[PDB]
């Protein structure tokens, strides 16, 4: 999202100072090249906290799966203890 | 943008002491800084996570009182 803007922005002002102008067309792509750096900078500062909380989120996620399968696993063996028990249960009841 | 700024304060000092023409220095760096580095939709992304991962951590921290 902010590359291009900055890039399209860094564009404009290298196309506008290759070539006064009434020393206000430099001033504007020298502003909008300005700010193109601030968000650009924002947006990599964005980009590195969103890696951050993207790696802790697959940690957390990849704990709690394993704790799904584990709890999986065992509920499926309580599980087949239990219909195993009721099939006796139900042989012996008569 | 510093880059942008020192050019044309370079171009404007040595517009009649034209000694050391540092112009296309200064653009070939420009056009080489914007190919290099490359809106509010990142900040939403990154909201988006920070919500998910605090929902990620409520849920597993939901699981902790387990007896039997």
């Amino acid at each position: 999202l902010l590359s291009a803007l900055e890039d399209l922005e860094v564009l404009s002002r290298e196309l506008i100072e290759m070539l006064k102008l009434l020393q206000l067309e430099e001033e504007n792509q020298v502003l909008e090249l300005l700010i193109h750096r601030d968000g650009d900078f924002q947006e990599l500062m964005k980009l590195a906290l969103n890696q951050g909380k993207v790696h802790h989120e697959m940690q957390a996620l990849e704990k709690e799966v394993e704790k799904r399968d584990s709890d999986i696993q065992q509920l499926q063996k309580q599980l087949k203890e239990a219909e195993q028990i009721l099939a006796t249960a139900v042989y012996q009841a008569k | 943008f510093l880059p942008l700024v020192h050019n044309v304060i370079k171009c404007m000092d040595k517009d009649s002491p034209d000694l050391h023409q540092d112009l296309n220095a200064l653009k070939t760096k420009f056009q080489e800084l914007r190919k290099l580095i490359g809106p509010e939709q990142q900040q939403q992304q990154l909201h988006s996570l920070r919500e998910q991962v605090r929902t990620k951590n409520e849920l597993l921290q939901k699981y902790k009182s387990l007896c039997m």
